[PDB]
RNA sequence: AUAAACUAUGCCGACUAGGGAUCGGGUGGUGUUUUUUUAAUGACCCACUCGGCACCUUACGAGAAAUCAAAGUCUU
């Protein structure tokens, strides 16, 4: 539906099927509906996550506008369940962040918030996606050169849902963010 | 209070936003409502008079100089109704330079008058 | 109390002790930029990956002679006369020098912006 | 308010360090011992951590030398 977006012109295919297939959830299910009334949607996108083995496995990841992300996170697990049953693609759900920039002040009354800079905002993410379990460990670590790896530690009992997603995260990460992101569990 | 409008991160939580939500939580709350609802009685009242912050530097510096007024003799004392002062004045600024009037307050009646409801 | 010979003098303070470098002060557009124009012309590492209060963007790996400390200097001129008097600062003409200077336009080096005939203030001068 | 008012050694900003030495937290503890028909706890100890304690020490840097982890400290 046009209905679940904020600039409601159109959609691509991928956000369309995103649409309906919300709409969908809330006329199946009777329990996603409370929350998923309240869900609007800002945008999505899609990512291809390529492996050596010339496989072509991909997972989208939708961004849900920030007034519902308290919902949002309110029923985040089985709504991706469902998400990913009915679209047999990896799903993963932001916040839709605005970042201000740091040299570009132009409101002489206006002070940039910490809330929205680019360290707290890309940070944002790596929350968002681990999503259902948030992480206990992060780690920064500088190779030689000057490359920094974020290897997360992410928690055991978790090691379902998040296992299979782990490479799509590190992909979609190094696409938006720029950081190489991996995973140890413990 | 204010500095104490978190005591509810005791039986609330959680430091605490709630007011805005980034790092969020996992418990009941029913949002901004759920934090004004009862944040708001909090001091079974309200404030902003000026300046908590200051509002207890001029306070404990204030009795702070009830015993220097009568003892007197503890000069270890002075030696810090000095210091609580030498702050008490240092804050000012920040303020006597945005928050606080232009003088008063800012210079206020400092040395001194047990103020002020 | 100076973010400058702070961390260059941490550098500088390090690969006379010898090893992989360390931590520093906390970022700077300068600290990072000639913790560059040193990595571009070489000697230093790869700057690193640090980020916190302020103490944000970098470490920074050592490697190679870069011998020796990283210039602080504390005063600025320029253009000239001056440039190529000041670079009697230099461990010696025939090459090797390099004087990180300030530049009125770009942090650069002691050619960097020898180049577009360019001046201003002295912030330093490596190796 | 003089001073047989002192590490004859500055520091707003800190390393070559250690080793040990002391007082915090956090671990293990294994050691004790409380609690007290058994403990747990509490203590004692033990190690181990990290706090920072001060000191002490020189595989380093000095300076003009005795000494210095500084006065080490950017052709001196």
């Amino acid at each position: 539906a046009l209905a679940k977006f904020h600039k409601k012109q159109s959609l691509t295919k991928i956000e369309e099927q995103v649409g309906s297939a919300l709409v969908e959830l809330q006329n199946t299910h009777p329990d996603l509906k409370t929350s998923l009334e309240s869900i609007i949607l800002t945008q999505v996108k899609e990512f291809q996550i390529n492996k050596t083995n010339k496989k072509a496995k991909s997972a989208v990841l939708i961004y849900v506008h920030f007034q519902s992300y308290r919902v949002l996170l309110s029923a985040a697990r089985k709504l991706i369940i469902e998400l990913e049953k009915k679209l047999k693609q990896i799903v993963f759900f932001t916040a839709q962040r605005k970042i201000e920039s740091k040299w570009v002040k132009e409101h002489k009354s206006q002070q940039r918030p910490r809330s929205r800079c680019l360290t707290y905002v890309y940070d944002a993410l790596l929350d968002d996606l681990l999503l259902p379990s948030t992480l206990i460990g992060k780690r920064i670590r500088a190779r030689l050169d000057g490359t920094s790896f974020y290897r997360i530690q992410l928690d055991q009992n978790d090691r379902d849902f998040l296992e299979e997603k782990l490479d799509a995260i590190t992909h979609i990460y190094k696409t938006v963010t720029t950081r190489e992101v991996t995973f140890e569990f413990k | 209070e204010q500095i104490v409008k978190y005591a509810r991160k005791g039986l609330t939580p959680s430091q605490i936003g709630v007011l805005l939500r980034d790092a969020h939580g996992v418990t009941q709350a029913r949002v901004i409502t759920g934090n004004k609802i009862m944040r708001i009685l909090k001091s079974n009242g309200l404030a902003p008079e000026i300046p908590e912050d200051l509002y207890y530097l001029i306070k404990k510096a204030v009795s702070v100089r009830k015993h220097l007024e009568r003892n007197r003799k503890d000069k270890d004392a002075k030696f810090r109704l000095i210091l609580i002062e030498s702050r008490i004045h240092r804050l000012a600024r920040y303020y006597r330079t945005v928050a606080v009037l232009p003088p008063n307050w800012k210079y206020e009646s400092a040395t001194a008058s047990a103020l002020v409801n | 109390s100076s973010v400058l010979a702070d961390a260059l003098n941490a550098i500088n303070n390090a690969e006379k002790t010898g090893k992989r470098q360390v931590l520093i002060r906390p970022s700077s557009k300068v600290i990072i930029k000639f913790l560059q124009v040193m990595q571009k012309h070489g000697y230093i590492g790869e700057f690193e990956y640090i980020d916190d209060h302020r103490s944000g963007k970098i470490v920074v790996q050592l490697n190679g002679r870069l011998n020796k400390c990283g210039v602080i200097s504390p005063r600025f001129n320029v253009k000239i006369g001056d440039i190529e008097k000041w670079t009697a600062n230099l461990l010696p003409a025939r090459q090797f020098g390099y004087v990180i200077l300030t530049t009125s336009a770009g942090i650069m080096d002691h050619e960097e912006a020898r180049r577009k005939h360019v001046s201003g203030k002295i912030l330093g001068f490596v190796y």
